[PDB]
């Protein structure tokens, strides 16, 4: 098969400035890429073709270049249209594979995450399945680290991690951690709490509940 | 490459499944279908394992398996009878077609054909010409097997009361002009002295 | 327009068989190539079949990792493809889009690229059933925090209303995150001032479609 | 719609030249090759000849190899196939067909027969056995056919069976026209076979008697 790498995964602009997407090939493709952008939970539309001829429906902003293995993806000014994922797809002998994606983020100045720490549920405490929720609300940039202490010790393989899009008006994002913990996982810790590293935040700031 | 082994003939009932298979030998990718109305140009039927061009009615289903490919008819109709090809791609980039399968749809109720034998003649013994002429008529379903016992024979052709009849014409000397013609229609044989 | 749309996508066990339709309308079916993309929720776009035009013998062929489980097939009469998947598993929860992959030039053995795609459908391979919705309070231990945990929801899309639909401004809805059992977990963000807490009635309304259960949970100071 | 017309074919002596001609209509002709596929009389097709689109590579069947050269003449949008040294059975209907098979042409006859035009011997054959008897004439060595025959110079018209032409091993068309009449019309009926032999222009008169 043929190996197919964006880079980088994320990347961060404002509006009106300049863009490179990079894709990357293992042999030479003989510039027949394709340029994918989807926007966000709906259908993936044809965006530069042949490499460097543009597809139809296509504003002039757009633009592709390179050949053999480095083509990029240039834009002239970056509009509110178009941030959106982006994909290469390779078409020279089969199989057709997809890139990882490169994800278009709003810049903004670096605000740090406010911290909410959700207690155990009194409803869920009988239950049989007791969840710690930790909140963050308002973050930037994407990249956080959310790390479950319970009784002073770190815990691993227990955590589910959800992140909220981009917010049409703020351009702020939220991230939400569920500890999962038996009745007995529960009763047998003393003191829970979740450590988050993010660049505005100048010390990691713990939140703890108490049993 | 030896061509795709495939049965010969194949009997189904009017409104009753039909099974043709072919088996052969490494055929390696995916078999193509083809049917041939007499006097006319093979058309596609099934291409790829079972997809279905336009034009062709679902009764045409296909299937492939290890080495073996089959087309299923399901309720197959009197109007649909002709001879059907299946087609393979080998290693070689280079196509291979098999035998081809007669649907014998048994729309008319089966008979047996009748058989005329023919001496030779005077004119011909007088030439030193000798021809055995074993005519076979009203024949149903239109595959016979005509053997000489002591030869060209023409291919079955239909006939205009709707039963096939064909005819086999055997060579001999005037020095070596008994003799029988034997006619195998369905399982049963048909013997005429002479 | 040119217009693809997809059905046949559902709930089905692990290791049963399931077959998508793609209806075609608006452009010429048999000259086109037919190709099948998936986007499992969260990852990356991948390529899952490809079947080329009748013209050039309609070889299928796909990728490593669906090879021996997913059929192509395509009927053009009908104007319909068809994708049949034995031996499905829970890696293949994912939607899949119809794609036509335009030749280079009118007609062409060389796929530049897939012009139009459809909406997609959905298609879910799980073990669970269909369970209601489980609403826990979530307390608020300048801006509070006031939410409502949803676990246990089985095969389904859920709405979360914040103050029976009131609330409109910081309503934070998280994305569902498959449990290790089965069920789907959600969270719900309300943020309000502090004063503000103990005056304002905040309800939250869950409905989970498939299971018919409406559920309301009411979030007060511990 | 794609259509496929092939002509140029006919009857040749062994080891003439032949050049068939295939017409594409509809589709563009750069972008797929095209086969030829022949059909022996009596059987099943049989794949010829191949050219990729782009001409890059020539196929050919074991059977023909090195005695048939396929062309693509992709300026004029034709296809040509050129025939040297022909054998005897090479005679069939050759197809002409799109790559993979999709599309396949009316078909031309191409006829390797050394035999010429040929005048037939009208051999009679009575019924020497016995409500109803069958008699008529055998008509060898007819080239090339088709020759009406009729009995009684078209006076019986029921129990007249005519049946096909043979193309025997000599290269000459046989024909046998058997009459199905009572037994005791035999020696009443006025048995007369006439032949009209198109491609010779002969006209044949024969008597039938008891």
């Amino acid at each position: 098969d043929i190996q197919m790498t964006q880079s980088p995964s994320s990347l961060s602009a404002s509006v009106g400035d300049r863009v490179t997407i990079t894709c990357r090939t293992s042999q030479d493709v003989r510039g027949a890429l394709a340029w994918y952008q989807q926007k966000p939970g709906k259908a993936p539309k044809l965006l530069i073709f042949d490499a460097s001829s543009l597809e139809t429906g296509v504003p002039s902003r757009f633009s592709g270049s390179g050949s053999g293995t480095v083509f990029t993806l240039t834009i002239s000014s970056l509009q509110p249209e178009d941030f959106a994922a982006y994909y290469c797809q390779q078409f020279l002998d089969f199989p057709f594979t997809f890139g990882q994606g490169t994800r278009l983020e709003i810049k903004r100045t670096v605000a740090a995450p406010s911290v909410f720490i959700f207690p155990p549920s009194d409803e869920q405490l009988k239950s049989g399945t007791a969840s710690v929720v930790c909140l963050l609300n308002n973050f930037y940039p994407r990249e956080a680290k959310v790390q479950w202490k319970v009784d002073n010790a770190l815990q691993s393989g227990n955590s589910q991690e959800s992140v909220t899009e981009q917010d049409s008006k703020d351009s702020t994002y939220s991230l939400s951690s569920t500890l999962t913990l038996s009745k007995a996982d529960y009763e047998k810790h003393k003191v829970y709490a979740c450590e988050v590293t993010h660049q505005g935040l100048s010390s990691p700031v713990t939140k703890s509940f108490n049993r | 490459d030896i061509e795709l082994t495939q049965p010969p003939s194949v009997s189904v009932a009017p409104g009753q499944t039909a099974r043709i298979s072919c088996s052969g030998d490494s055929i390696g990718t995916y078999a193509y279908w083809y049917q041939q109305k007499p006097g006319q140009a093979p058309v596609l039927v099934i291409y790829a394992d079972d997809n279905r061009p336009s034009g062709i009615p679902e009764r045409f289903s296909g299937s492939n398996s290890g080495n073996t490919a089959t087309l299923t008819i399901s309720g197959t109709q009197a109007e649909d009878e002709a001879d059907y090809y299946c087609s393979s791609w080998a290693t070689d980039n280079a196509p291979v077609f098999g035998g081809g399968t007669k649907l014998t749809v048994l729309g008319q109720p089966k008979a047996a054909p009748s058989v005329t034998l023919f001496p030779p003649s005077s004119e011909e013994l007088q030439a030193n010409k000798a021809t055995l002429v074993c005519l076979i008529s009203d024949f149903y379903p239109g595959a016979v097997t005509v053997a000489w016992k002591a030869v060209e024979t023409t291919t079955p052709s239909k006939q205009s009361n709707n039963k096939y009849a064909a005819s086999s014409y055997l060579s001999l000397t005037p020095e070596q002009w008994s003799y029988s013609c034997q006619v195998t229609h369905e399982g049963s044989t048909v013997e005429k002295t002479v | 327009e040119v217009q693809l749309v997809e059905s046949g996508g559902g709930l089905v066990r692990p290791g049963r068989s399931l077959r998508l339709s793609c209806t075609v309308s608006g452009f010429s079916f048999d000259d086109s190539a037919m190709s099948w993309v998936r986007q499992a929720p969260g990852k990356g776009l991948e390529w899952i079949s490809f079947i080329k035009s009748k013209t050039y013998g309609g070889t299928k062929e796909y990728a490593a990792s669906v090879k021996g489980r997913f059929t192509i097939s395509r009927d053009d009469s009908k104007n319909i493809a068809y994708l049949q998947m034995n031996s499905l598993k829970t890696e293949d929860t994912a939607v899949y889009y119809c794609t036509r992959g335009a030749p280079y030039g009118g007609n062409s053995d060389y796929y530049y690229g897939l012009d139009v795609w459809g909406q997609g459908t959905t298609v879910t391979v799980s073990s669970a059933s269909t369970k209601g919705p489980s609403v826990f309070p979530l307390a608020p231990s300048g801006t509070a925090a006031l939410g409502c945990l949803v676990k246990d929801y089985f095969p389904e899309p859920v709405t979360v209303s914040w103050n029976s639909g009131a609330l409109t401004s910081g309503v934070h809805t998280f994305p569902a995150v498959l449990q290790s059992s089965g069920l789907y977990s959600l969270s719900s963000v309300v943020t309000v001032p502090s004063s503000s807490l103990g005056t304002q009635t905040y309800i939250c309304n869950v409905n989970h479609k498939p299971s018919n259960t409406k559920v309301d949970k009411k979030v007060e100071p511990k």
